[PDB]
């Protein structure tokens, strides 16, 4: 299902120019343009808030997953904990981009928000582990990257909005 | 208890180091017929050296098998056999016994090789389906269901261990017009109203219901339901893994699946 | 257009017998259960006075 | 592991190595009792007379025998008696326009063998301008044959060629 995402491990040059080769290899491999999404990111002192693939967010420090709301389902009760929960530290950087789709398949590469920060990339399948057949397509894609490291013996399962302890992890690393 | 394999195994092992050093033996008793060129017989010699270490290490090997037998020999079946032969006419039961299982393997090797028929042609009930799926269910790992909403005519499901169930509605016999989905993707319990068809995926598993169509197309027996459903049944369980992809790598395409011969491999390519 | 497109396949199908005697006939089998849009149809080559070319 | 005895019987190697028969006989004959050893009417006749004396290599007819109806083929003066064995001549018949036949003087069966040389090249192919250029498409096509056959592959791109002679 979701499979975890990847950080940036190639860093090698100009964040603009990475995506922009990284682009143009997706091309090369041959895809089409699947739109374009973003990865809300605003931490509280925590919950980290996010919204993606469609009506519906998240934020949770430390929790089970208890998503099921949209933005604004969730926006109201934040506001409403004025005093509670209101810790809106700096806001936290957050990436976007475009997604493109090979074949049952579907890439995302994220950006810098203030200008110093990462330039992630994301990918999921279409089956239930299966970490086995999609890494090489990343294999085949650019070299050694994709550590996966899923949440195995388990069946979190299926990884629903796991990859948020590794998008904070690698916010924290500034 | 299938130790009799490796059992036989060792005998025709220790009637080989016989056989090889009784051979060995008696080629010693003279030398080369004819050489008029060298001494080449070291290499014949050399030979049997080799099988002599051959053998020895056959011994061992199954000296390390074959740990050891169960304690209270026979189990104390043929105690009627062990009685007097006051009752015993006991050599008779013996006898039917080797004679039924030598019967049974020559029908069914001859059941086998008659699968070549020479029939130029062949010319001159809702109480089996239930029967067949309840055979059919008493399988593991392979849960099967059935509520028929639109008539006569049945309609079933099949689950693995994902949530790719696939939906099979055919006739009273034999299996045709089927579709596959994959986790939860139909929802056919009350998609809509009801167990609805729908007849579509998200553009992934349309070469996986056309290799079962075509399947269906391929086990289409003349007779036997039972056995077509059993075929069926058995050639959709070989897709419980999808990871394996001979004859290529496991990232030439979507995906790699094409066994009708009980065996799976890199599929567009035959 | 499911409807003609049906009908169209059904004549062609059936005058494919007419349009071709000598050569080996075609027998016609529809499903039993027709969805509103989806439908399946079987058809075999059926060689004449034989059962065992069913290939 | 059972190495000293192999050495000893190794020592043994010149031609004084007949006392093996009283130390092993005894025994073989002790455990094995067997009379039939070589009873049965036989005698060694190794080779009496090989040779043909009677017809050329029987693979080159043999092969050349299974070709196609379309060619035909004969003998001319007997010049190639004992080792050439071949002096064929070939007349392509099909739909298309004849030509002059080939030689076909074949060597041994490693077939480093241009048979055809074209006696009568020069004014029987500048005769016509048309059959001209089928010998010089013939010729080009040949150079790339590795190591052809007289007797399948030069004919068949000879037909081939002469097939083609209507570009």
């Amino acid at each position: 299902v979701t499979c975890v995402s990847q950080m940036p491990v190639a860093e090698g040059k100009s964040v603009q120019q990475t995506v922009e080769l990284l682009t143009r290899k997706l091309e090369m491999l041959g895809a089409e343009k699947q739109g374009t999404f973003c990865v809300d990111c605003e931490t509280y002192h925590g919950k980290l808030m996010y919204v993606m693939h469609y009506p519906l967010s998240c934020f949770a420090l430390f929790e089970n997953g208890p998503c099921l709301i949209a933005d604004t389902n969730f926006d109201v009760l934040m506001v409403k904990l004025k005093g509670f929960f209101q810790s809106a530290k700096a806001s936290k950087i957050e990436t976007r981009g475009t997604r493109y789709q090979y074949c049952d398949f579907l890439v995302k590469v994220g950006t810098v928000t203030m200008g110093p920060s990462a330039r992630g990339i994301s990918v999921e399948v279409e089956y239930g582990d299966c970490w086995s057949l999609l890494l090489e397509f990343l294999q085949s894609f650019l070299g050694s990257h994709t550590p996966g490291a899923p949440a195995v013996f388990g069946n979190a399962v299926y990884g629903p909005a796991d990859t948020m302890v590794q998008y904070m992890e690698l916010f924290n690393k500034i | 208890s299938v130790n009799l394999e490796a059992f036989s195994q060792a005998i025709s092992a220790i009637q080989a180091l016989r056989s090889s050093v009784s051979r060995v033996f008696d080629c010693l008793k003279d030398g080369m017929r004819n050489k008029e060129t060298l001494e080449g017989r070291e290499k014949a010699f050399i030979a049997h050296f080799q099988d002599n270490l051959h053998s020895v290490n056959r011994d061992l090997n199954e000296l390390e098998r074959l740990s050891n037998l169960v304690g209270k020999p026979s189990e104390n079946h043929p105690l009627h056999n062990s009685g007097l032969l006051s009752l015993d006419p006991y050599s008779q039961l013996l006898q039917a016994y080797k004679w039924s299982n030598k019967l049974q393997y020559h029908a069914g090797l001859a059941s086998g090789l008659l699968n070549q028929q020479s029939l130029k042609r062949s010319a001159n009930p809702q109480y089996v389906d239930d029967v067949i799926s309840r055979i059919d269910r008493m399988f593991p790992e392979m849960s099967i269901h059935l509520s028929r909403p639109n008539g006569t005519s049945a309609m079933l499901l099949v689950t693995l261990g994902k949530v790719l169930k696939v939906i099979v509605v055919m006739r009273s016999l034999f299996i045709d017009r089927t579709i596959v989905k994959g986790y939860n993707e139909n929802v056919y319990t009350e998609d809509g109203k009801l167990d609805i068809w729908s007849k579509s995926n998200y553009q992934v598993f349309q070469k996986v219901t056309d290799h079962a169509t075509t399947a269906l197309l391929h086990y289409q027996l003349p007779q036997m339901p039972d056995v077509v459903v059993r075929s069926f049944m058995t050639w959709l369980r070989s897709y419980i893994k999808l990871f394996q992809a001979p004859c290529q790598r496991c990232g030439k395409f979507l995906q790699d699946g094409l066994p009708p011969t009980w065996r799976d491999f890199r599929t567009l390519e035959a | 257009a499911k409807h003609i497109f049906l009908r169209s396949r059904a004549a062609a199908t059936i005058d494919s017998l007419a349009s071709r005697i000598e050569d080996p006939q075609i027998q016609a089998h529809w499903s039993n259960i027709n969805d509103v849009y989806e439908s399946s149809v079987k058809v075999l080559i059926t060689s004449q006075g034989y059962e065992q070319i069913c290939k | 592991q059972p190495l000293l005895d192999a050495v000893l019987a190794n020592i043994r190697s010149p031609v004084f190595n007949h006392s093996l028969y009283r130390t092993f006989v005894p025994a073989m004959t002790a455990i094995h009792g067997p009379p039939i050893t070589a009873p049965v009417v036989c005698t060694r006749k190794r080779r009496l007379e090989d040779d043909e004396r009677q017809s050329i290599p029987s693979v080159l007819q043999g092969e050349v025998a299974r070709l196609d109806p379309k060619f035909l083929v004969n003998l001319d003066p007997s010049h190639c008696s004992n080792n050439g064995t071949v002096h064929l001549i070939c007349k392509l018949d099909d739909k298309d326009l004849p030509s002059v036949p080939p030689l076909e003087l074949s060597v041994p069966a490693d077939y480093p063998a241009q048979s055809p040389l074209w006696i009568d090249r020069q004014w029987q192919y500048d005769a016509n301008p048309f059959l001209q250029s089928v010998h010089r498409c013939m010729t080009s096509r040949l150079l790339q044959l590795p190591d052809k056959h007289s007797v399948t592959a030069l004919l068949n791109t000879w037909a081939q060629s002469v097939h083609q002679a209507c570009l």
